[PDB]
């Protein structure tokens, strides 16, 4: 426990290993081993550390934070094994500035630290307005073939789904910057709401099952074939194939032959249940030497993300619709969504990533908020009320405290 | 300045000659 | 010897160990200088830490 071994990085690179006093203070280290550093380099014929103008030499963790220079290694906590860096900070003293006159003041420092508008940006909310605007138009033309079979909404549409896909095609082409590359794909991406209704819209008399076979479809249809030709906002494309596919299954089951509802929500819910298990071998196999590597690795974790929320979406839907505060035994689907949601809220530790490891955390705690909601509104008298209130506060406050405290 | 920034300096500077 | 009687006047344990080896000098980063060969033949100078 006198000694500890460990790496320390050095200039351009060069990790060297050694065994450093555990108890002395860190200050005074930092002199002969820069010069042990430097004789290395220097029969290994390297360029030697040096000095510029005004600063000092310190010894920093690799995330950059410099020791207390009055504290021991062993004061520390630095074990045998870590590695640690050497380096050189500047001096930052230099004279203090002053304005009198209050209206140049003002303006002068308050244009240094906020960023003004500029034409880059300018475009990406436009971009992003006629975006929002297109699936508006679809909205109210799709509330109308709610009531009307005509084909208006389906000749309306796909005229527009063809403006837009042909503005599309030729900014992608253009393109020469990660700007411009953003633009096009949310231009692209607005493509598929008004194609989709446009398909589902087409058959006639009035909409249910047999229309839904045709939306769901073309809709998983479209976001594939985007991801295959794009291969970029992976998480995104991926989680809309999925939703898709799962639903087109249901919907063609449905329009075919179904005794009931709850026999196709009950069998949804199975496929959910073993699809978590198989997220990540999914996710491994839909994936100079280095740029392979990481793009390997970057490929990998963005398919997971996406194909977690996908399922995500689906159990709550599905639980939800299960569950019912009038039929038969009551108490079955509330104490089913409990232990369904135990696995989730335990097994999300596995996972390092911290957006994957929150997004299943929180698909637990949204089914058991929802399933009182649902039993609150139907069968409403003060009783459920009272109930469903103070169980929702005190759900989560046992969460957070369990862990914090 | 600390005693130890004292001896630290006068150490290195304690190394060179004319 | 020295060392250790200077410790004791400190009030510090003297320089002890167990086992099979030996005592030296070393460097900062451990490695221990040579056993036969004059500090001048090595680069020490006033002032360098060991």
């Amino acid at each position: 426990p006198q000694a500890v071994v460990v790496g320390v990085m050095a200039g351009e690179g060069v990790q060297i290993g050694v065994l450093l006093d555990a108890n002395a203070p860190v200050s005074v280290m930092t002199d002969p081993l820069l010069k042990v550093v430097n004789s290395r380099l220097r029969e290994l014929g390297e360029a030697p550390l040096e000095a510029t103008g005004r600063g000092r030499w310190a010894l920093c963790l690799v995330d950059g934070a410099p020791l207390r220079a009055t504290q021991s290694l062993t004061e520390q906590d630095v074990y045998d094994g870590d590695r640690l860096w050497i380096r050189f900070i500047a001096d930052t003293e230099r004279r203090s500035q002053v304005i009198e006159h209050i209206s140049t003041a003002v303006a002068s420092d308050l244009s240094k630290r906020f960023a003004r508008i500029d034409p880059i940006v300018a475009v990406q909310v436009g971009a992003s307005m006629v975006a929002t605007g297109v699936v508006l138009a679809t909205g109210v033309l799709g509330w109308w073939r709610w009531h009307h079979n005509t084909w208006l909404t389906t000749i309306y549409t796909a005229v527009i789904g063809v403006l837009v896909l042909a503005v599309a095609m030729l900014l992608l082409m253009r393109a020469k910057t990660d700007a411009d590359r953003r633009v096009a794909d949310i231009m692209l991406m607005s493509a598929i709401m008004p194609v989709t209704v446009a398909a589902a819209a087409a058959p006639p008399g009035p909409v249910g099952s047999p229309q839904a076979v045709l939306g769901f479809g073309v809709l998983t249809v479209a976001a594939a074939l985007a991801l295959r030709f794009t291969g970029r906002r992976l998480g995104i494309y991926t989680t809309i194939v999925i939703i898709g596919a799962l639903t087109m299954l249901a919907a063609l089951a449905r329009m075919v032959a179904a005794t009931s509802a709850v026999t196709l929500l009950s069998s949804l819910l199975l496929i959910c249940v073993v699809a978590y298990h198989a997220a990540p071998a999914l996710s491994r196999r839909l994936a100079s030497s280095v740029r392979d590597v990481l793009l390997q690795a970057e490929r990998a974790r963005s398919f997971l993300s996406g194909l977690l929320t996908g399922l995500g979406v689906m159990v709550v839907v599905c639980m939800t619709s299960l569950c019912d505060p009038h039929t038969g035994q009551r108490w079955l689907p509330l104490i089913l969504a409990g232990f369904t949601s135990g696995f989730l809220l335990l097994r999300g530790r596995s996972y390092v990533d911290r957006w994957q490891s929150i997004t299943l955390a929180g698909t637990a705690v949204i089914i058991a908020a929802a399933v009182c909601v649902r039993y609150a509104l139907e069968l409403s008298s003060p009783l459920a009320v009272s109930i469903v209130a103070a169980i929702l506060v005190l759900l989560p406050a046992a969460g957070m405290a369990a862990a914090a405290h | 300045v600390s005693i130890a920034e004292a001896e630290e300096f006068a150490q290195k500077l304690a190394q060179w000659r004319l």
